[PDB]
């Protein structure tokens, strides 16, 4: 097409989810992960992790207001990962890096999963 | 604004 | 912080938010403009738009599944603003520009009245 | 991925 296209358009509309999120403003799913629990919208949870898509793309998982992961993932982890879906940014550190690790693989996050196995192999 |  | 980024996360996740438009995936409300009806999420539409964050967060509003517009509105200006939300892509036009800019006016679209506005001083 |  002939369009036009605002750079930093998408940045700015992950910003304002992030602020929507912040507000608890119409989250619509809690994510338990052990004795924590963590607010989101279910189409930023899609739109960043292969294993919500397919949980949200279930006609009777769709219409769930709760979820529970797995209990070997750590809460830690899952935060670090839900905070890198509203902001692109991860905060990855020698002592969180596996757990990290194992709760994208789980997530189906495959550029984090990239990330972490990299900074691992420098470490060897 | 640019041209994509 | 000491957080690392992934560059194309935020495109990314509007490229998987427009997926799951095309796909009627988790849509929650339909806006109406006169005869046309434009099925989206409240969440992009409010991250988006001034007028749909202040409809959005009001406490009666928020819970509605339909939003009619103005009948001044052009559904062709509406659906060219929608997809620009969902895509960072304006298709402006010589033909189209003027009910663009009203519309993104109306949705208090700042950047797009912004473009419009610069293109509207070149042709004059 | 980048330092921001
Ligand atoms: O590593 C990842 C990240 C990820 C996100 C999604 N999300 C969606 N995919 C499509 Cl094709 N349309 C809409 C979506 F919300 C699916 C798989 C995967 N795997
Ligand atoms: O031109 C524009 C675009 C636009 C979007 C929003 N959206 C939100 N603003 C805030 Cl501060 N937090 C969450 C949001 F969803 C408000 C005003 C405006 N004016
Ligand atoms: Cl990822
Ligand atoms: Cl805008």
């Amino acid at each position: 097409d002939s369009c036009i296209q605002f750079t930093r358009h998408a940045s700015d509309v992950l910003l304002n989810l992030n602020r929507l999120r912040s507000r608890d403003i119409l989250t619509d799913v809690v994510i338990v992960v052990s004795r924590e629990q963590f607010r989101a919208h279910k189409t930023v949870l899609m739109a960043c992790s292969g294993l919500f898509y397919s949980i949200f793309t279930d006609q009777l998982k769709c219409n769930l207001s709760v979820i529970n992961l797995d209990p070997e993932i750590n809460p830690e982890g899952f935060c670090i990962l839900l905070d890198f879906m509203y902001t692109s940014r991860l905060n990855l550190r020698e002592g969180n890096i596996m757990a990290v690790m194992a709760t994208a693989m789980y997530l189906q996050m495959e550029h984090v999963v990239d990330t972490c196995r990299k900074f691992i192999k420098a470490s060897e | 604004w640019v041209i994509p």
